[PDB]
């Protein structure tokens, strides 16, 4: 029945445990602690290369990248395995904060970049290694791009981490390509 | 925060 493994789960449950603690203490207290390091004496708190994915300020932005976590995070863990899992979200979230930080500085957070990186390798790995058993709909690559679409061009009223997106998909991408040269 |  349970469709989300322990990766998936306790991803979802520290996102929750996250966004709570920024209505209590604050965003900014909350940024803080979790954001990317914003100051060289912060660099050696690795944690921070892969916190920021776990901040939101934003109703609908949480809800989205966890439906989506929950749904590609879970395909992949269920299929592929959770260490697989793991690593897709450790190297999507570290590359993608990476890109983001260096065009516009530090302050940035969500799962969104983790979630293009499972959708750039569920749709990769399915298209040419079919026998992989994971596939990504062709409903969801619509969803997908008219959310990309409308972040590009600012309808949703907030600040986008377009860097962050954007390097994401591309690390979700190549380690398809890889994990499928077969 | 700029969001991803
Ligand atoms: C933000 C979404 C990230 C995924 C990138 C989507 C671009 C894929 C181009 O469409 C492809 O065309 C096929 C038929 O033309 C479909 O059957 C197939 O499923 C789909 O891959
Ligand atoms: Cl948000």
């Amino acid at each position: 029945r349970e469709r989300a493994g322990p990766v998936t789960w306790v991803m979802m449950i520290a996102c929750v445990v996250v966004f709570i603690a920024m209505q209590i203490l604050g965003d900014q207290e909350v940024m803080l602690w979790l954001a990317w390091p914003f100051d060289p004496t912060l660099k050696f708190e690795f944690w921070r290369y892969f916190t920021h994915a776990l901040m939101h300020i934003s109703l609908m932005h949480i809800l989205f990248n966890l439906l989506w976590w929950w749904y590609l995070g879970g395909a992949v863990e269920k299929r592929l395995g959770s260490g697989k899992l793991i690593v897709i979200t450790l190297i999507s979230a570290l590359l993608s904060g990476y890109v983001q930080q260096k065009f516009s500085g530090p302050w940035f957070g969500g799962l969104s970049g983790v979630v293009y990186a499972l959708m750039g390798y569920v749709w990769l790995r399915g298209e040419r290694d079919p026998q992989s058993g994971i596939y990504l709909q062709r409903g969801l690559i619509i969803f997908a791009l008219i959310w990309i679409v409308a972040g590009w061009f600012d309808l949703f009223g907030m600040s986008m981490a377009n860097g962050a997106h954007i390097a994401g998909l591309a690390v979700g991408l190549a380690m398809a390509f890889v994990d499928s040269l077969n | 925060f700029a969001t991803a």
